């Protein structure tokens, strides 16, 4: 029943949460099986500053093989959510180097929410001390912050799909996002 | 009063096919009536609607084949290949898929992948009618030479 409807389109690397992330805002439910994408869709349905907005959801593959499908997914998009999985300095170095020039060319004038998935991690002892090995860490806010300047983004959310913290925010700014000219 | 058969029906289908109409696949060949009746079996045929980009909907006649699905449009009392936003209406089965579309339940995305991959929307009559395409599709594809 909402007189509003959207399109929204997700992208990032592969396996950094975007599926689950739109399963739990359209489902209230994390799928537990993985299965890499290779084209979905989705509907979900948010109220917004007293707004109700009904969201189309197109999911895509994060792998590099599914290249040439993307582009089905991105005509007359209101918003993209870029993602990244801040357990994986990798995913937010290919935002960047990778999403960011394909979204300009598709979709010039859409704006970016830039969302950092898997927020659960960060202050998980194991993430952190398996990471450590590498001489890595988790993602810090202030980096994912420094990105969404750097890429012209609309906005920046932090979310965990697995623990639902920060999944109506994320859709909350989508829409806000969404509905603009 | 003779009983609906699939082959009987793809010759009645090929017979009321402009001999001058030709369909595009994705790699480039074409297709044409002589082509529907070489070695083929129908799966399944009825009545779509391809919804455009403008968004209007245009009623064909889809024809699911062993290797390919065709898109078809009526002309003066004949059947050519359906012409809608310069896509390929004829459509190879090989790493072909079926999709449902989330706020329509009438409806189907199919989805073809080496020239590149193509998006195709393709309104039923009902929620029924679309699990019966999707289906046969699926079927198809698997069994697709
Ligand atoms: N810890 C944690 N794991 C998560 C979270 N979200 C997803 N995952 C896990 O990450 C893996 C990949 O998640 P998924 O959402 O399927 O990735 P994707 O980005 O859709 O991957 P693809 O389809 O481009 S290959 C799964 O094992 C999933 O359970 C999260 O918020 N926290
Ligand atoms: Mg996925």
């Amino acid at each position: 029943m909402a007189a509003i409807r959207k399109k929204l389109v997700i992208v990032g690397d592969g396996a950094c949460g975007k599926t689950c992330l739109l399963i739990v805002f359209s489902k209230d439910q994390f799928p537990e099986v993985y299965v890499p994408t290779v084209f979905e869709n989705y509907v979900a349905d948010i109220e917004v500053d007293g707004k109700q907005v009904e969201l189309a959801l197109w999911d895509t593959a994060g792998q590099e093989d599914y290249d040439r499908l993307r582009p089905l997914s991105y005509p007359d998009t209101d918003v993209i959510l870029m993602c990244f999985s801040i357990d994986s300095p990798d995913s937010l170095e290919n935002i960047p180097e990778k999403w960011t020039p394909e979204v300009k060319h598709f979709c010039p004038n859409v704006p970016i929410i830039l969302v950092g998935n898997k927020k659960d991690l960060r202050n998980d002892e194991h993430t952190r001390r398996e990471l450590a090995k590498m001489k890595q860490e988790p993602v810090k806010p202030e980096e994912g912050r420094d990105m969404a300047n750097r890429i012209g983004a609309f906005g920046y959310m932090e979310c965990s799909a697995k623990t639902k913290d920060g999944v109506r925010e994320v859709f909350e700014m989508a829409t806000r996002a969404a509905l603009q000219a | 009063a003779i009983h609906y058969e699939k082959d009987q029906r793809l010759k009645e289908i090929a017979a009321k096919t402009d001999q001058k109409s030709s369909g595009k696949l994705k790699n480039g060949l074409t297709f044409r009536k002589e082509d529907m009746l070489q070695q083929r079996q129908l799966h399944l045929e009825g009545a779509l609607c391809w919804k455009s980009t403008s968004g209007r909907l245009k009623d064909v006649l889809a024809v699911l084949l062993t290797d390919v699905l065709l898109l078809l449009q009526e002309k003066d009392q004949k059947y050519v290949f359906a012409s809608v936003d310069s896509k390929p209406p004829v459509i190879s089965l090989q790493k072909l898929i079926v999709r449902e579309v989330a706020n329509e339940e009438k409806a189907m995305f199919l989805i073809s992948a080496m020239q590149g991959p193509e998006m195709y929307e393709m309104y039923t009559s009902s929620k029924e009618d679309r699990n019966i395409w999707m289906a046969h599709i699926r079927r198809a594809v698997e069994s697709c030479p």
